[PDB]
């Protein structure tokens, strides 16, 4: 545990250099051939693209500037890019290029062809505990890294976790990521994964990421979330109650870990106690977990997506396609100066 | 079963984020 605090210390210094002086304007749109939509969102979409000069495939997230401003999401969007360009970790998707034009913002990431954890989980139904643990361990290390940089991730869910060609996780969607040293107050996340203190408008901190990890582990192992209903308000009622029931097949160790992660009381939630992340890493459910081996990506993955080539999108759902329009007039230039 | 109730529910597909 002496290797890791020295690792984190060095990690913080390269992050802070990039945080203080972000990269900008490192490619332009006509360097990419757009192939297929991989997912859509409130402000645009993510497309598979091929970089002409290298022939490499990437995932290009496209955001409409006028719509970002209209829906008051400038700070979250600037956060997303400023943080993603500054971080470096084996289970975080890599931002390779970013740029803007008259109409849009563009973030070009490594293409993670294995698809969303979400798709595989719904298809298989549920993951066995060693399978779930293999993924959970990657998130534990990743939150350890992010939180040490004073970052809060705030949208953990299987839809935002991609499976790479090695079967390892790549975290994407930094849309709500925020660098904060105090509490923060934005109601954001995804309903099933919101901690009680978010719902209750109390102010909250990084402990909400650990609550979300409890939800993720539960959903991975059960095949359904711990709190579900047809409408968010009904989901919120269940979350704040904190009553959780476990599937009969959950091990005793898993149930104990989850009781400690899905703890409504901040005072008592694992990840948020005096021993911090080590309460989690030392829990009996992770006794078989070689944390260094995971970080080094030397553990054999329980599942490897099949890919028929670079550019294969068979592990992704289909989406309706749309022309990408770029105005001949600059939109919202001042708002996105730093992008 | 809990699983059957989930699978018959309205939120078994990709879930969008929220903010306000
Ligand atoms: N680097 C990537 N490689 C492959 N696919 C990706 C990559 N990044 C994103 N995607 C796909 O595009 C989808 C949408 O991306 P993202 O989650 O960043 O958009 P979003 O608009 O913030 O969605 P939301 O906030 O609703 O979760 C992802 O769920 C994933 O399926
Ligand atoms: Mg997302
Ligand atoms: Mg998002």
């Amino acid at each position: 545990q002496e290797s890791v605090k020295e690792f984190l210390a060095k990690a913080k210094e390269d992050f802070l250099k990039k945080w203080e002086t972000p990269s900008q304007n490192t490619a332009q749109l006509d360097q990419f051939d757009r192939i297929k939509t991989l997912g859509t969102g409130s402000f645009g979409r993510v497309m598979l693209v091929k970089h002409k000069e290298s022939g490499n495939h990437y995932a290009m997230k496209i955001l409409d500037k006028q719509k970002v401003v209209k829906l008051k999401q400038i700070e979250h969007t600037l956060n997303e890019k400023r943080i993603l360009q500054a971080v470096n970790f084996p289970f975080l998707v890599k931002l390779e290029f970013s740029f803007k034009d008259n109409s849009n913002l563009y973030m070009v990431m490594e293409y993670v062809a294995g698809g969303e954890m979400f798709s595989h989980l719904r298809r298989i139904g549920r993951f066995s505990e060693p399978h779930a643990r293999f993924y959970a361990a990657q998130i534990v290390l990743t939150f350890e890294y992010l939180h040490s940089l004073d970052l809060i991730y705030r949208d953990l869910k299987p839809e935002n976790l991609l499976i790479d060609q090695q079967g390892y996780i790549q975290v994407t969607d930094f849309g709500f990521a925020k660098r904060v040293k105090g509490r923060t107050w934005t109601l954001c996340g995804t309903p099933e994964y919101l901690a009680p203190e978010i719902i209750l408008s109390k102010g909250y901190n990084k402990a909400v990421d650990w609550w979300a990890l409890g939800v993720l582990i539960y959903e991975m192992a059960a095949g359904y979330p711990p709190f579900f209903a047809d409408q968010p308000i009904q989901i919120y009622e269940k979350i704040v109650s904190g009553k959780v029931r476990f599937p009969s097949h959950f091990s005793s160790d898993l149930k104990d870990l989850l009781r400690n992660l899905l703890q409504v009381d901040l005072t008592k939630r694992f990840g948020n106690l005096k021993n911090g992340v080590n309460d989690i890493k030392n829990h009996k459910w992770f006794a078989t977990t070689d944390w260094i081996a995971i970080y080094q990506r030397k553990v054999e993955a329980p599942f490897i997506p099949k890919f028929k080539g670079p550019g294969d999108t068979s592990n992704f759902d289909d989406y309706e396609e749309e022309e990408i329009r770029v105005s001949i007039n600059e939109k919202c230039g001042k708002e996105f100066t730093e992008f | 079963t809990t699983y059957a109730d989930f699978i018959a529910s309205g939120r078994t597909g990709r879930r969008a984020s929220i903010h306000d």
